[PDB]
C-alpha cells in the first residue's frame, strides 16, 4: 500500500487484511489481524504478506464459495491542516500472487 | 531471490499467537539502572515494536498459587458452558438440533453466551467436540439421540415434530439405546464428518449456511408420557484435545454477545 | 551508549519487470507459510508453462 | 466362583462440570473409535495453544487530542488502569468497541500483570512540547485530580518529547496492589471495601505547551494502544464489560 | 474389612453402537465359552478380509453405440465422473441395474479414489475412425455441452483408435475436486453450493468419422466399465441409490 | 454441621454462603463446631470438603454451584426464585 | 466380547463420616483438577501442625 | 575524511520513579565530587532509614 503525505498534514490510516466477513468484531480490536499502520510523521509506504485462509481445499474462480481475502480502509486518525496546506493525500493499492498452484484446465471461458 | 523482488521498508506477517506462557514464574531488578529503551519506540515499524517494554525500575513479581494453567484453551474450555434446551410434548415426537457456528444465530436458534464469544474468536476450526446434556423431568422414557454429517438427509432443525426418517438410516449411521431411569447422563464425542476440511464462524452468503456448519445431533423420544410430566433437556458442549485453532480475529462487541 | 534501531529508508524493491523504487521503506509483514498437505484434493502436476 | 464386589459410594449419579477430567467422554460414535490427526496444511501453521495472543498485541482503548490553548498541568484524560478499560463504539455497524485483552479478561475473576500501555501521538515533525503520563498506583477510586503538577512530580512517572524520530511510549505499569489479584467487581453491582477493579489511575498532564506554526495544525491526537506481559487470570466465569464512560 | 467402592458416573445405561468395541457381547449363550475355528476347505482360500473386492474389478456402467452418421465433434454421452453412476436395468427379471461400485459407496457419505473409466468398443478389426474422452472437472453441473470440440482440446484428454490390437481404453480419472472428499448429497433433497456428487464430467466427443465398408456394421458399441484404484469412503450410511437418467 | 434448608415450590434458587465470622450465630453462620473451631486462630487458607445429604421427596433435578468473591450471586440465606441466568451458571462451574 | 462385572455388596448407598478417607472427595469443582500450594509469606511460619 | 562528533538525541535517562524521554539530549554538566572532610562539624553516622 503506498500514500503520500505532505509533512504539514497530520493524521492516520489503517489497512487491514480481513478473511470471511465485516461482522461483529470490533473496529477497536483489527489490530489481531496481519494489518498495516499508516502515519503522517515516519513513513509512507508498506507491505503486507498474509497466507492463504480457506476452509475448502483450494479457490474456485468461476463458482466462488466465499472470498478468501478483503481489505479495508478505516481512518485511524483524522486529517488536520492549516491555512493553506494540502486538504488531501493520495492512496495507491498494490497487490502481487506468491507461491501460486494451478490445476484444473477447462475449454471453456 | 526465490521471487525475484526486493523489499525495502521493514514489513511482514504480523500477529503470529502464543507469544508467552501466561502462568506467572520466574525464567533481581527487571530495569532500573539502565534507561529505557524499550519505553520510547517506533510502532510502525514491526521490529521495533517487538522490543522489550519498560518504563520504571521493576523487579520480580514472584510466582503464582496454582499449578493449573487458567490461561491454556485445553483446561479453560473444559467447564461446559450452554447450547440449547427443549422440551418434548407428545408421543414419538422427533426433535433435530444443529451446532450452528455462525455469529448471525442469535440465541437460543444458534450460540448462545458463551459459546458465541468463545467460537467467534477466531477464523478457522477442525477437530471434535464434547456434549453434555441432562435429562431432567418425566422418568421412564426410552428416547433415541443419533449424529447426522452434512450431505446427508435430516430433518429439519429447530423444530419439534415426528419422525419422517426410517429406523434403517438410522441404526446404519450410529446412535445410542437409554433409558431416563438406567444412568440418566450422557457426554459424547462429537464425531468430525464433513468432506470439506475446515469450519468457519463468521461468513456471508451460502458459504455462512455451509461452510460454518459441521455437524446436527437429532432426537427421537418414545414411551414419552405417561401422567402428565414435562421432560426437559438441556445440552452443554464441552472440548476435547484433538481441535486446533487458527487465524485468531478480533472479538465480537458487547452487543452480539448475548446471554440466555 | 546504546543505539535504538530505525527503519531503512532507500532500498531497490520491486519485481524485475514491476520496479518502482520508494524514499520511505516499510518492512512486509509475512505470517504462516506455503504449508504442504498430505492430503491433496486433486490428484494433478501443477500448472505450468511446460504443460500448457 | 467368582468374587467381584465394590461399595456404592455416596454422591453418585451427580453430574461434573468443572474440570476437564469429569467433563470428558466416555463413549463415542465413532466407527471403531477412530483418530482426526493433524494436518498442518489450510493455515499454514498460524496455530493457537495459549490464550496470549489476544493479549501482548497492542489494542486501541481509548483516544485523546492535545489542543495547543492549554494550561501547563492542566489533567487531560485519566486512565483507570485496568485490562477492563475501552471507550470506543462504532455506529456502522452498530457495535461498542470492546479491545482484544478486555475480552480475555472480562471470564474470569482475577487479574494480574504488568500492563504496557502505549501512546502513539500523530504529530507532524515540529510540534514541540512534552507531555507527563503519570501512573499513580492504588484502587480505581481516590482524589487524583486534586493532586496538583509538583505533587504529581513525587509519584514516578515519565515524559516524552512530541517532536523526535519516534511517537510511541510502551509504558509498563507495575503490580502495585494491596491485594496479589484483582476482582472483577464488574460482575457485582456494590462497592465494598476490600474489592475493587483496579490497581490505580494514570492522568495524562500537560507537562509543556505545544509550539507549531499555523500551516500545521494546532493539536496532536494521542491513541492509546491496550497491552501487557506476563498476564495471569483465574477463576473463569461469564461477563459482558460495559464501556467506561470518563 | 473389605475397602471397594466406585464413583457412578453420568451417562449410564445408555446402549453406545457407534464403535466396535461397544457394540461387542460381554455375554455369551457358549458352554465353556466355545471358540469356533478357521476351516478353509469347502471354499477355498476366497475369502473377503477388505472392501477392495466389488471396486477394482470392472462393471458395466453404461452403454453407447458410435454411428457413422454423426458429425465431427458432436457430443455422443457425457459420463458424470463419480461411482454412484448406473443406468442400466433389465425386464426379465425385473431389476433396476446397479453396479458393484455403486453399491459399496453408497452407504457412505464421502468418497473418494482414482476412478477408472474402462471403455470397451465392439468393432470390426476394419472400422476406423478415433474418440475423444474428454474429462471436464470440477462440480456435477456446469455448461460443459456449450464448450466447443476445439476448445475441449485446451483440456487434457485422449484420443483412441477404433481399429487396431486392443478394444479397451483404461482412463484413470484425477482426484480434482475443491474438498478433499465429496458428499452423498443424493442422501439429501436439495441443491447447495458447497456439497455436490461428481467431481466433472466427461463427454464422449466424436473425434473422427467412422470409415467402414457395407458388408460391416455402420455402427460401433461403447460398453462402459467402472473401476478404481486407491479407493477410500468413509462416515457410513444406508442409501439406494437411483438411475442416473442422462 | 453447617446449615440446613427446606424448599417449598418450583425452582427455588436458595443460597448460602460460608462465614467464619464468630459474630454469625447459628443457624445464619457457623454453627457448634465450627464456630469453636474456625475461631481458635487468626489466619485461615486452603480448600474444605462439603458433605450434604438429599433428604425427602424424590426425582426431583436440582443444581448446586459455587460462586467466588468479586463475581455476583443472589442473596445469602434467603429462599426465592433465580435472578441469574444459565450462561453464568454453565460458565462457572 | 468385554468381561466386566461385579458384585453389589451389601450396605450400599450409606454416607460414612467417621474417619477421614470416607469423609474426603472423589469429585471437584476445580478446572483442570488444580492444586494450591504453600506460601509462607503472610504468616511468617507460625503454623499449626498439632 | 575525518568526522566530527555530534550530540546524543534519543536516550533512556531519568530515575526508576520519574521517568521522562526525551527527543532532544544533553550532557549534563559536572564539575567537582563530593569532597570528604577530615574536619567532621558533627559527630555523628549520617541519617538512613535504618536508623529512622
Amino acid at each position: 500500500v503506498q500514500i503520500n503525505p505532505t509533512p504539514f498534514q497530520q493524521g492516520g490510516l489503517i489497512c487491514a487484511m480481513v478473511p470471511g466477513d465485516q461482522s461483529y468484531g470490533s473496529i477497536a480490536s483489527l489490530t489481531v489481524y496481519p494489518h498495516g499502520l499508516l502515519n503522517c510523521n515516519i513513513n509512507n509506504v508498506v507491505r503486507i504478506k498474509v497466507p492463504f485462509i480457506y476452509t475448502r481445499g483450494a479457490y474456485h474462480f468461476k463458482d466462488p464459495q466465499y472470498p478468501v481475502w478483503e481489505l479495508t480502509i478505516r481512518v485511524w486518525s483524522e486529517l488536520n491542516i492549516g491555512t493553506g496546506t494540502s486538504a488531501y493525500t493520495s492512496l495507491n493499492v498494490l497487490a502481487r500472487f506468491t507461491d501460486l498452484e494451478l490445476h484444473g484446465l477447462t475449454p471453456l471461458s | 531471490d526465490d521471487s525475484g523482488g526486493f523489499s525495502t521498508t521493514v514489513s511482514t506477517e504480523q500477529n503470529v499467537p502464543d507469544p508467552q506462557v501466561g502462568i506467572t514464574t520466574m525464567r533481581m531488578d527487571v530495569s532500573g539502572v539502565q534507561a529505557p529503551v524499550g519505553a520510547i519506540t517506533t510502532i510502525e515499524d514491526p521490529v521495533l515494536a517487538k522490543k522489550v517494554p519498560e518504563t520504571f525500575p521493576e523487579l520480580k513479581p514472584g510466582e503464582s498459587r496454582h499449578t493449573s494453567d487458567h490461561m491454556s484453551i485445553y483446561k479453560f474450555m473444559g467447564r461446559s458452558h450452554f447450547l440449547c434446551t427443549f422440551t418434548f410434548n407428545s408421543n414419538n415426537k422427533e426433535y433435530t438440533f444443529p451446532i450452528t457456528l455462525s455469529s448471525t444465530s442469535n440465541p437460543p436458534h444458534g450460540l448462545p453466551s458463551t459459546l458465541r464469544w468463545f467460537f467467534n474468536l477466531f477464523q478457522l476450526y477442525r477437530g471434535p467436540l464434547d456434549l453434555t446434556i441432562i435429562i431432567t423431568g418425566a422418568t421412564d422414557v426410552d428416547g433415541m439421540a443419533w449424529f447426522t454429517p452434512v450431505g446427508l438427509a435430516v430433518d429439519t432443525p429447530w423444530v419439534e415434530k415426528e419422525s419422517a426418517l426410517q429406523i434403517d438410516y438410522k441404526t446404519a449411521l450410529g446412535a445410542v439405546r437409554f433409558n431416563t431411569r438406567r444412568t440418566g447422563n450422557i457426554q459424547i464425542r462429537l464425531p468430525w464428518y464433513s468432506y470439506l476440511y475446515a469450519v468457519s464462524g463468521a461468513l456471508d452468503g451460502l458459504g455462512d449456511k455451509t461452510d460454518s456448519t459441521f455437524g446436527l445431533v437429532s432426537i427421537q423420544i418414545a414411551n414419552y408420557n405417561h401422567s402428565d410430566e414435562y421432560l426437559s433437556f438441556s445440552c452443554y458442549l464441552s472440548v476435547t484435545e484433538q481441535s486446533e485453532f487458527y487465524f485468531p480475529r478480533a472479538p465480537l462487541n458487547s452487543n452480539a454477545m448475548l446471554s440466555t | 551508549e546504546q543505539m535504538i534501531q530505525s527503519v531503512d529508508r532507500t532500498a531497490v524493491t520491486g519485481a524485475s519487470y514491476f520496479t518502482s523504487v520508494d524514499q520511505s521503506s516499510v518492512h512486509t509483514a509475512e505470517v504462516g507459510s506455503h504449508q504442504i498437505e498430505p492430503l491433496k484434493t486433486s490428484v494433478d502436476k501443477p500448472g505450468s508453462k511446460k504443460t500448457q | 466362583m467368582m468374587r467381584n464386589e465394590t461399595r456404592v459410594s455416596t454422591t453418585e449419579n451427580v453430574v461434573n462440570l468443572s474440570n476437564y477430567e469429569d467433563a470428558r467422554a466416555k463413549m463415542s460414535f465413532a466407527l471403531d473409535q477412530e483418530d482426526w490427526k493433524s494436518d498442518p496444511s489450510q493455515g499454514g501453521g498460524i496455530k493457537i495453544t495459549h490464550f496470549t495472543t489476544w493479549t501482548s498485541i497492542p489494542t486501541l482503548a481509548a483516544q485523546f487530542p492535545f489542543n495547543a490553548s492549554d494550561s501547563v498541568g492542566q489533567q487531560i484524560k485519566v486512565i483507570p488502569v485496568d485490562p477492563y478499560f475501552f471507550q470506543m463504539t462504532n455506529t456502522n455497524p452498530d457495535q461498542k468497541c470492546i479491545t482484544a485483552l478486555a475480552s480475555i479478561c472480562q471470564m474470569f475473576c482475577f487479574w494480574r500483570g504488568d500492563l504496557v500501555f502505549d501512546f502513539q501521538v500523530f504529530p507532524t515533525k515540529y510540534h514541540s512540547g512534552r507531555l507527563l503520563f503519570c501512573f499513580v498506583p492504588g484502587n480505581e477510586l481516590i482524589d487524583v485530580t486534586g493532586i496538583t503538577l509538583k505533587q504529581a512530580t513525587t509519584a514516578p512517572c515519565a515524559v516524552m518529547d512530541i517532536a523526535g524520530v519516534q511517537s510511541t511510549l510502551r509504558f509498563r505499569v507495575p503490580w502495585i496492589s494491596d491485594t496479589p489479584y484483582r476482582v472483577n467487581r464488574y460482575t457485582k453491582e456494590a462497592h465494598q471495601k476490600g474489592e475493587y477493579t483496579a490497581i490505580g489511575k494514570l492522568i495524562v498532564y500537560c507537562y509543556n505547551r505545544l509550539t507549531s506554526p499555523s500551516n500545521v495544525a494546532h493539536h496532536v491526537r494521542v491513541n492509546v494502544y491496550l497491552s501487557a506481559i506476563n498476564l495471569e487470570c483465574f477463576a473463569p466465569l461469564y461477563h459482558a464489560m460495559d464501556v467506561t464512560t470518563q
